[PDB]
RNA sequence: UCUGGUUGAUCCUGCCAGUUCAUAUGCUUGUCUCAAAGAUUAAGCCAUGCAUGUCUAAGUAUAAGCAAUUUAUACAGUGAAACUGCGAAUGGCUCAUUAAAUCAGUUAUCGUUUAUUUGAUAGUUCCUUUACUACAUGGUAUAACUGUGGUAAUUCUAGAGCUAAUACAUGCUAAUCUCGACCCUUUGGAAGAGAUGUAUUUAUUAGAAAUGUCUUCGGACUCUUUGAUGAUUCAUAAUAACUUUUCGAAUCGCAUGGCCUUGUGCUGGCGAUGGUUCAUUCAAAUUUCUGCCCUAUCAACUUUCGAUGGUAGGAUAGUGGCCUACCAUGGUUUCAACGGGUAACGGGGAAUAAGGGUUCGAUUCCGGAGAGGGAGCCUGAGAAACGGCUACCACAUCCAAGGAAGGCAGCAGGCGCGCAAAUUACCCAAUCCUAAUUCAGGGAGGUAGUGACAAUAAAUAACGAUACAGGGCCCA
């Protein structure tokens, strides 16, 4: 016998890149 | 000085907040508030260099004057209010809640927690008295004064205060087997159990504590906070569950 | 090259949460016309040296002199 | 007022600056690898100084020792990283072996000139300096460039430049439109 | 021009030491009160933070407390008739704590005939001396407040071994 | 420290000759990054300009201000001036004084004050003139403003007339809680016996064999009744009075919800500013232990006029010879007291060195002290303030000679010589600080300019062809 909350689950995140091309 | 100070200079800041030497001449000095100044966290630092949602000062007193940040529950317009240990910070905003917590590194660490557990925090019982019409009360160490406590709390002790009543609902004594979290010195940050707390009458106490690897630390008593029970702790613990 | 950008979700909080020089240089805001900081210093303590409206002053000495 | 910035010497006169031998030697070192003064000499001589006086410190601890470990395991990555020192001599005995021709030897003009980009130590420095020469995607225009092993086979001549693509310089393009006229 | 700073007195060696600094007005004194019987004339002063001290530079009543019977009167204040730090205080008739002065019986005795039924025996009983003191009509007490701090000139009546041991001063 | 001589040739001891930092200065000075700016022990003297002000919906606008409007009926948008509040006690500069002093590390306040921040915290029903304002009291009152004036002169102001408040000064409005007979046996009703804030000062007081019975098997029957510290006359509570005696909201914005017996009835939301005490925070004041350079050709010092201690008082925010009165004769010292010198602010630090050591540290951070030299004060939570006030000394400006006004060791910029050295620049955009306040202010701070301070990198060329000639270089 061993005597021995849990986060909040990460978020992946709401924006990513954009890319442009011109001229 | 003929009163109080009122600048703080950078080189003389908290060497926690990790602020840059050349960005300019001074710091945030942190204004009176429920934590000391060298064991606080001014909110322009949080929300500036940690969570960069702010540019600059400016930005910060923007988002403050609209009363996006609540700290402990209750909106907070201040820029260098001391947040600290233990403090939640809460972005509606943004869906955010925040506790204050230091990693092993010592310094606070940016830490996200559910609305269920951002709904209460802990507090070690700095003092407990008699005030006027004999009502007792707790002093806790974010200077929170709580009347008719229970009557088996005592300091040193931990009790668990709902953010939106400000009242006790459970709490945890200070005993041997314990779980403690170190609030100073240079084991700042990392948690453990109490093996043993050695008494010295008219002089500082030192407390023992293992970690789950099994190494011993010495600590003043002053710097030990219980967050709970061995194996259940009472707040979610950052990465590194305090080891090392 | 290599900079920051910022998207507001609308240009009236563009408009609210920009600064005023930058406003400026994209023409969303008039350049204000001040003096220089030595001249409005002068004019403060010019202004200092007179208590009340100062009407009253003129008009004492216009029947002074 | 603002916290100081940090700043150090990169190099020291040496002892006796007069020796006939040294003389002598800092006129091969700078012959053959195309040095301008006694300047860059004595900062590769304070440098290496620097470093063998580490290696030697270390090696008087014990083996097993913790510092020794962690000190020395980072000075070999080190000077395997730059090249000076060969991945099969990691001990610091070999560290305490190095020769201002070691560091010389990784520097970007004499890289440009033993990869055939420059018929000379000295071309290569004018190539340089006249920024002809890209490590990577990146224009390098300092000959004292220290080159990595990683970096050693990405040496080439920029895209900007007339002998890497680009349209011919001022004095061809001139000559072109006074031959047209 | 009051001071209470200790760097212009002498080591515990002797040496003569040089000025520190200028005087600071965190360790000012004021002017003592020379109180004296007389027409109330009591005037305050503003003193470290927002606090106020009185300064009773004259008093004639005060409240004096028979402990022995648990009460508090307040009377007038006859003369003072001994002083322990000085006499010249006593020569004055300046009011200051611990001066031993001589107060009206008058209310005391009121309560008492009121009280015991008597001017039920055996607690009516008191010392003899302070039953000869309410014959003669004043009742000697000793100050226990300060008047130049706060303003009042509070005591108590003496009784027993302090009473013999001023008697035998006085 | 080494090198070569002094012999016919060596050893030892001597002699001879050569072998970074600081100050002052000379010449040269193209490119990138970065960065500093003391010095006559003269903390000597300063022309001029600036460096501290501040307004939200939310303290006070009939500006004879502006602009509006459904063209206004107490006001209402915006708002100079002025009152009120807060700040101006921070920051910046300099190192004169200062040798157990400051300072460094380490302690205490059970020895005290603390604006502000943060958290708690205050129904006292009644108590004769009820002859009664609380659907709300006064000038016991003024500024700005109007008008009449004095002076050569200043951020000088007089007499008269007005008018506000979160200024000043007064002053009120059928409660709750213990028991509970009797009914009734619960969601109980209550005849009745009772109790009732703070603040100040003093005295007193408290603060330390039920192992049974029954029961429905649950439970009930009698009893308990402060806490903390290593430690207290602690926290706290109670009694009796006391007080030129306090406090216990006569304040402000936005909005117009709910009950009806339909009354401009009763009730009611989210905020601002205040207010008593306690805790907290930012602080302050004292305070324990150990540690300073040269001097003994300074050996005795302190004590008459406090030196060491005791009792009491005064003063203080408070301990304490801090001061007073009365008492004793103490206290320090060859383990260096006391006196003297210091081109002595202390430290983190810088240089050198193989190590021990030696020197420097006005100078980016911390602490102290000062604002030409002494002394004393007002206001305030906080100053013995100096970009606050008053006197004296030394300097020194204007004057109509009667007076009036001074403090660059703050940022620029001058004198101190007849011999010399950064701009009398731009800006609050970043850093942060102040205010009533997101916005105003900031020579704090930043930007740029200016003698190669100290440092980093690094151009002033690279590659060829042809022609002619026979010598070129090294040792000795
Ligand atoms: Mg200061
Ligand atoms: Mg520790
Ligand atoms: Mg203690
Ligand atoms: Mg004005
Ligand atoms: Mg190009
Ligand atoms: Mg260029
Ligand atoms: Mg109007
Ligand atoms: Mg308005
Ligand atoms: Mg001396
Ligand atoms: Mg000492
Ligand atoms: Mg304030
Ligand atoms: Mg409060
Ligand atoms: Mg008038
Ligand atoms: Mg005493
Ligand atoms: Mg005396
Ligand atoms: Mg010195
Ligand atoms: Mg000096
Ligand atoms: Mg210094
Ligand atoms: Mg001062
Ligand atoms: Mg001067
Ligand atoms: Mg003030
Ligand atoms: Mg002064
Ligand atoms: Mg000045
Ligand atoms: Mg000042
Ligand atoms: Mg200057
Ligand atoms: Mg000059
Ligand atoms: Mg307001
Ligand atoms: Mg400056
Ligand atoms: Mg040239």
């Amino acid at each position: 016998f061993d005597p021995s909350p849990r986060a909040a689950k990460k978020r992946r995140p709401a924006a990513k890149g954009k890319n442009l091309s011109f001229k | 000085a003929r009163g109080p100070k009122k600048h703080l200079k950078r080189l003389a800041a908290p060497h926690h907040w990790l602020l840059d030497k050349l960005s300019g001449c001074y710091a945030p000095r942190p204004s009176a508030g429920p934590h000391k100044l060298r064991e606080s966290l001014p909110l322009i630092v949080f929300l500036r260099n940690r969570l960069k949602y702010a540019l600059n000062g400016r930005e910060v007193k923007a988002i403050l004057m609209q009363r996006h940040v609540k700290v402990d529950g209750k909106v907070r317009t201040d820029t260098t209010y001391p947040a600290g240990f233990m403090d939640v910070i809460t972005l509606d905003a943004t869906n955010e809640n925040f506790r204050l917590v230091y990693d092993v590194k010592g310094r606070f660490a940016v830490h996200r927690i559910t609305d269920e557990e951002a709904s209460y925090k802990l507090g070690k019982v700095k003092k407990v008295q008699l005030g006027k019409k004999g009502v007792p009360y707790v002093v806790t160490h974010d200077g929170r004064t709580i009347r008719y406590p229970d009557p088996n709390i005592k300091v040193n002790d931990t009790v668990k205060i709902d953010l939106a009543s400000g009242k006790i609902t459970d709490f945890i004594k200070f005993d041997a087997g314990k779980l403690v979290y170190v609030t100073g010195g240079r084991n700042l940050g990392r948690i453990g159990t109490i093996v043993h707390k050695e008494r010295h009458d008219g002089g500082f106490d030192l407390v023992h504590i293992k970690d789950s690897l099994d190494n011993t630390f010495v600590t003043r008593l002053n710097n030990v906070f219980v967050i709970g029970e061995q194996g259940k702790p009472y707040i979610s613990l950052p990465k590194g569950k305090g080891i090392k | 090259s290599v900079g920051f950008g910022l998207v507001y979700n609308s240009v009236a909080e563009a408009k609210k949460f920009e600064p005023t020089y930058r406003l400026v240089r994209y023409g969303l805001a008039e350049k204000v016309e001040k003096a220089s900081r030595q001249q409005r210093k002068q004019k403060k303590n010019r202004d200092k040296k007179i208590f009340g409206t100062g009407k009253r002053l003129a008009k004492k000495v216009a029947r002074r002199n | 007022p603002r916290a100081p910035r940090t700043y150090s010497k990169t190099y020291s006169t040496p002892k006796r600056p007069y020796e006939s031998s040294r003389l002598d030697a800092e006129l091969k070192l700078a012959g053959e690898f195309g040095l301008k003064n006694k300047k860059e000499i004595y900062r590769i001589s304070f440098q290496l100084s620097k470093i063998r006086r580490a290696a030697r410190d270390l090696l008087t601890r014990d083996e097993k020792d913790p510092k020794r470990l962690f000190e020395g395991n980072a000075l070999i990555r080190r000077l395997v990283r730059v090249g000076v020192l060969s991945e099969d001599k990691k001990k610091l005995d070999y560290v305490l072996a190095l020769k201002v021709e070691d560091f010389l030897e990784r520097r970007l003009q004499t890289q440009v000139y033993k990869l055939g980009l420059a018929k000379s130590v000295h071309h290569a420095r004018v190539l340089i300096t006249q920024r002809h020469i890209a490590v990577g995607k990146q224009i390098v225009n300092i000959p004292s460039f220290m080159v990595r092993l990683d970096s050693e086979k990405h040496i080439d001549f920029a895209p900007t430049s007339p002998f890497g693509g680009a349209r011919p310089g001022r004095v061809a393009r001139r000559n072109a439109a006074r031959k047209a006229e | 021009g009051i001071s209470r700073d200790s760097r212009h007195k002498r080591s515990a060696t002797g040496a003569k030491r040089a000025q520190f600094r200028k005087k600071r007005k965190f360790e000012l004194g004021r002017q003592p009160a020379n109180t004296k019987i007389g027409a109330k004339r009591i005037h305050s002063v503003r003193t470290r933070g927002g606090n106020k001290k009185y300064r009773a530079l004259r008093i004639e009543t005060g409240n004096f407390s028979w402990a022995s019977e648990g009460i508090s009167k307040k009377t007038r204040i006859a003369g003072v008739v001994y002083h322990p730090s000085n006499n010249e205080l006593v020569r004055t008739n300046t009011l200051t704590k611990a001066a031993i002065v001589q107060i009206d019986a008058t209310p005391f005795r009121q309560w008492f005939e009121a009280h015991y039924g008597q001017t039920r025996a055996a607690s009516a009983k008191i010392e003899s001396s302070v039953e000869s003191q309410f014959s003669a009509g004043r009742l000697y007490a000793c100050i226990s407040s300060r008047p130049g701090q706060s303003g009042r000139c509070d005591g108590y009546i003496l009784e027993g071994e302090e009473l013999a041991f001023y008697l035998r001063r006085l």
